[PDB]
RNA sequence: CCCAUAGUAGGCCUAAAAGCAGCCACCAAUUAAGAAAGCGUUCAAGCUCAACACCCACUACCUAAAAAAUCCCAAACAUAUAA
RNA sequence: CUCGAUGUUGGAUCAGGACAUCCCGAUGGUGCAGCCGCUAUUAAAGGUUCGUUUGUUCAACGAUUAAAGUCCUACGUGAUCU
């Protein structure tokens, strides 16, 4: 029978081999995710489905960020294989109120505060 | 001359399926993918 | 067209006590 | 090299062996270190079946290939260049290594096809009458398997099958 | 000839020997053990 | 000696074989004599002669084969091997026996 | 195996139902198609054929 | 001057009173009264039990799973009785005599009435289990002639081993799964759920890692 | 449908099957052939 | 030198960094000057209005 | 590939069993050759293998096919930088 | 799939095709002397009888023939017939 999956705790165990492959420092672990939907929710059990509208993972190739804490992360290893999870970094720090219409998330996943589009001088 | 019994993708006897370069690759792209949602999810 | 046999097992219709 | 000479006067046969000139090898190999003459100039992976001028050092004069012991070559290299003397002989490539003719015969006209990569004699091989479907179908091999992995510039792998 | 899917030679006068793209057995000694493959 | 005893020494009337063992070019001449002076070479013909000359004058190895016919085949083993002298000898064997009968 | 005879509408002149059975050294015939089935003509056909073979070796 | 080597004294190596295989019945002494159900299980997957040399140092291994019948068990009797010498070779069953009752309705009947009365047993084997084992006052040379002959004609896949060429076969997969160059493996993806692939997969795929597909073994799986 | 275990070899889903080709045994590849070498 | 020993394609030599940035210069010159004097007709354009 | 003498037809059994129907032993001559591994003979002969010598055969020791009934069935291609 | 119908045996008529070949052709092996056979490879261009009984397909039997082939075709073909 097709049943639900339980992933062993063993998948999520980071080695040291894997933080030089993907530059993340688990002394410092990223605040906040990015969580895109990049594969459709058909032809997949309905628990796989509500998780994706609990996400607000309705529409695909939508970023989304949650936070990085044990409840949110058990959601996403339901879904891990219909999204992309990437970090979300800040340059420039959290937006504050005098540039909150001026930010942007690149496709790096860093949320930038200024946006001038305009050509770099250097 | 060379018929398939039956309905050609259901049955006991069904028509061979064979995987291509590039149906390899998207798999693996999206290994890839879920790999490194393994290890975001680890910290 | 053969005349078949029959099952001689009966009862057990059970359903379940919850 | 080494030949063999027989000539007869006054009703009796003499058989006499004498030494003729033995090419040798080109001075400083770029690879000294190679087991075979094949790598010791890094031409492993990096030949076909049309390179004559490779080819001709390992036949006789006939056609026929040279024993693997007198050429050093290894085994591997022995079977793909063994391959490519066949495809080049199908090809045309060699018309000075004719098979020996007896006195008195003259080969009989015979059609003109132009081949190459002939991996199969052709005169053993059945037409495909049956193609079959399209998930079994029959094909018609092309080059040899034992030229897999030579060197390919092409993102397409060669296909030995068509 | 007798078609074989596994040739084997019966004797030590039988010969293998690859002709018209199959194998064959012949024997100049026993012609009963010649063989084609099938 | 297998093959040679098959075809026999019958148009064959001596066999001589000339050699010098101290040189370095006889191995093959040597060979040859093992294979005709073999017990089952010589019993095809009782009439043929095999005579081994062995010589210590420098001079190259020389095989002299006379037929009944009276013709003479001279093979030179100086940079000839054993298999291809016996080829030789064979084959006018094969074909003395023809002219005779 | 061949078709049966009897009024018996459609059945027998699609089906084969009646067999026959010889035994090559003793030479004798049993025919059977008193059932609609091969497998049951078969059976029994076999039944009469071992039967009159036995009589056969007790008269051998 | 050929050089020889020292060959192996078997004085040491006792041989048995019987060396003979035993009969092996159709049925069970006590026939079954209580039909069981097909229980496709006994034959799927690696097998637990019967993996091991006990006495001899020959066998037959199973490389795929299937049911012997008495058919079976006769062939296997009287091929290695014929081909063996008692005098120095032994040979013992390391498979049970059939028990497992198979049903067979009568012919012709349609679908339904009940389930089929008994008609024979047999003896379920899976992968890796050795069938037959021999052993005595001989090499592997001389027995693998005929255990590979009674291998063929087995239901399912099999090939005569000793106790080197067994360990050897064990030594090399595991070389395999060591120096294996792909960075994905079946056991990896299927037990992460990755890619939802246990959708398609079978609970039992957590176990087997690909190398078991129905009664199949397929020993190139890493 | 098929039972789990068949005699004969039941086809693999598709998906199973891409997973399949994807998990094959890769030897390893020397740089240099080892008989290219002393 | 065999079939397979070099590549197919024939091998193409990129011009000096520093040669070929004064290149461009002349150039842009010799086409900035075309402006100036007005030494051009009828001007077409690709503009990206309304996606 | 090359080559093969001998105690001795070992004893026993057997009409006969001589390496090769069974049973026991399986020692020894010659630099080298099993009281015989495979054929053969009514029994013996006869042909090979394991020996010596010669000599770098300097071997792979992982495997196997096909047939249906209107008419095969996209056409083709092994070579120009993975997109 | 078809019951707001897809008409059943066998025969007549016309036959289309497969080859797993009955005959004729070309070959290998034989416990192939020859004459007749057995077995296998290859070959589907051509041919493959007339009658008594039985509704028959078959089968039995008579007389022949180089041979009286095995099957498919909505158990080929009833808007052609019986
Ligand atoms: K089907
Ligand atoms: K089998
Ligand atoms: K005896
Ligand atoms: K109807
Ligand atoms: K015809
Ligand atoms: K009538
Ligand atoms: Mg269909
Ligand atoms: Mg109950
Ligand atoms: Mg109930
Ligand atoms: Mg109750
Ligand atoms: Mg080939
Ligand atoms: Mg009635
Ligand atoms: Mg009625
Ligand atoms: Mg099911
Ligand atoms: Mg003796
Ligand atoms: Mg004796
Ligand atoms: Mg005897
Ligand atoms: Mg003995
Ligand atoms: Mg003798
Ligand atoms: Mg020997
Ligand atoms: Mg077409
Ligand atoms: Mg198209
Ligand atoms: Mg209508
Ligand atoms: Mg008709
Ligand atoms: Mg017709
Ligand atoms: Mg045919
Ligand atoms: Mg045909
Ligand atoms: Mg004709
Ligand atoms: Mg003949
Ligand atoms: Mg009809
Ligand atoms: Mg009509
Ligand atoms: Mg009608
Ligand atoms: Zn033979």
């Amino acid at each position: 029978k097709f049943t639900r999956s339980r992933i062993p705790e063993k998948v999520f165990q980071a080695s040291p081999e894997d933080h030089e492959k993907y530059g993340g420092d688990p002394q410092n672990p990223h605040k906040l995710h990015i969580v895109t939907r990049i594969k459709s929710t058909r032809r997949r059990p309905y628990w796989e489905k509500d998780i994706i509208k609990m996400l607000g993972l309705e529409k695909a190739h939508t970023p989304q960020v949650h936070k990085n804490i044990p409840s949110v992360n058990a959601k996403l290893k339901v879904v891990k294989h219909l999204i992309r999870i990437k970090p979300l970094k800040l340059p420039q720090g959290l937006p504050a109120e005098e540039n909150m219409s001026n930010t942007c998330l690149k496709s790096t996943g860093e949320l930038v505060v200024q946006w001038h589009l305009k050509p770099v001088e250097q | 001359r060379g018929r398939i019994p039956g309905r050609q993708w259901i049955g006991k006897h069904r028509r061979p399926r064979f995987v291509s370069l590039r149906a390899k690759q998207n798999m693996i792209r999206r290994l890839e993918i879920e790999a490194e949602n393994h290890y975001w999810l680890s910290m | 067209k053969k005349s078949g046999g029959s099952s001689k097992n009966l009862g057990g219709k059970s359903s379940g006590r919850r | 090299f080494r030949e063999v000479v027989e000539t007869q006067e006054g009703k009796t046969t003499i058989i006499e062996g004498r030494i003729t000139a033995t090419p040798k090898e080109s001075p400083n190999p770029p690879n000294p270190s190679g087991q075979c003459p094949i790598c010791r100039w890094n031409l492993k992976h990096k030949y076909n079946y049309d390179d004559v001028l490779l080819l001709s050092q390992f036949i006789r004069p006939h056609g026929g290939m040279l024993p693997r012991k007198i050429t050093g070559l290894c085994q591997e290299e022995h079977r793909k260049i063994e391959e490519c003397v066949k495809m080049a002989h199908r090809a045309g490539l060699l018309p000075n290594h004719r098979p020996r003719l007896p006195e008195g015969v003259v080969p009989k006209s015979k059609p003109q096809l132009n081949r190459y990569l002939t991996r199969w004699a052709p005169g053993s091989v059945k037409p495909i009458y049956k193609k079959g479907p399209r998930w079994n179908r029959v094909r018609m091999p092309v080059g040899s398997p034992l030229l897999r992995d030579n060197v390919c510039y092409s993102r397409t792998p060669w296909k030995l099958y068509h | 000839f007798k078609n074989k899917t596994v040739l084997k030679k019966r004797c030590k006068d039988c010969y293998l020997v690859k002709r018209r793209g199959r194998w064959y057995v012949y024997c100049k000694t026993h012609p009963r053990h010649k063989q084609r493959q099938m | 000696a297998a093959a040679l005893a098959r075809l026999g020494l019958r148009p064959v009337k001596q066999v001589r074989v000339q050699f010098c063992p101290f040189e370095k070019n006889v191995e093959s001449t040597r060979t040859f004599l093992q294979t005709v002076s073999s017990e089952k070479v010589r019993s095809t013909n009782l009439n043929c002669s095999v005579i081994a000359d062995v010589r210590h004058d420098g001079s190259e190895p020389c095989v002299d084969v006379l037929f009944g016919d009276g013709h003479r085949l001279i093979m030179r083993g100086a940079h000839l091997t054993a298999l291809e002298m016996l080829t030789a000898f064979a084959s006018h064997i094969r074909a003395r026996d023809a002219a005779g009968s | 195996t061949f078709r049966a005879k009897g009024a018996a509408a459609q059945h027998v002149n699609k089906t084969d139902s009646a067999v026959r059975l010889v035994h090559i050294p003793t030479g004798l015939v049993v025919e059977c198609q008193q059932e609609r089935s091969q497998i049951k003509n078969k059976e029994i056909a076999f039944r009469v054929l071992r039967a009159r073979l036995y009589q056969q070796i007790i008269e051998k | 001057v050929k050089t020889l080597l020292p060959v192996p004294s078997f004085e040491d190596v006792s041989i048995p009173e019987k060396p003979k295989l035993r009969f092996i019945e159709r049925a069970p002494l006590v026939p079954k009264v209580r039909r069981e159900p097909k229980n496709l299980s006994d034959i799927r997957g690696p097998s637990t039990e019967a993996t091991e040399f006990t006495e001899g140092n020959f066998a037959i291994l199973a490389l795929g799973g299937g049911y012997l019948h008495w058919g079976h068990f006769e062939m296997m009797r009287l091929t290695i009785n014929r081909s063996m010498d008692p005098k120095n070779m032994f040979a013992i069953w390391r498979v049970p005599a059939p028990f497992k009752p198979i049903t067979r309705k009568s012919v012709g009947h349609r679908m339904g009435g009940g389930k089929g009365a008994i008609d024979h047993y047999v003896t379920p084997v899976k992968a890796g289990r050795l069938v037959v084992e021999m052993g005595g006052r001989c090499e592997f040379e001389e027995v693998q002639g005929f255990l590979d002959q009674v291998a063929h004609k087995l239901p399912f896949a099999a090939k005569a081993v000793s106790r080197g060429t067994l360990e050897k076969m064990r030594k090399d997969q595991e070389e395999r799964e060591r120096n294996n160059q792909n960075p994905w493996t079946f056991e990896r993806i299927a037990t992460a759920n990755m890619l939802g692939i246990r959708k398609v997969l079978s609970p039992y795929d957590l176990t087997h890692k690909g190398k078991y597909w129905g009664k199949f073994y397929m020993p190139k799986r890493v | 449908g098929s039972k789990a275990v068949t005699r004969h070899r039941r086809v693999m889903h598709f998906q199973r099957q891409k997973l399949m080709a994807v998990t094959e045994y890769i030897p390893p590849k020397p740089a240099i052939h080892p008989s290219c070498l002393p | 030198k065999t079939s397979l020993s070099s590549p197919p394609w024939p091998e193409v030599v990129l011009p000096d960094p520093v040669e070929e940035t004064r290149h461009h210069a002349e150039v842009v010159k010799k086409v900035n000057e075309m402006i100036v004097t007005g030494q051009y007709g009828r001007l077409f354009a690709v503009v990206h209005f309304a996606s």
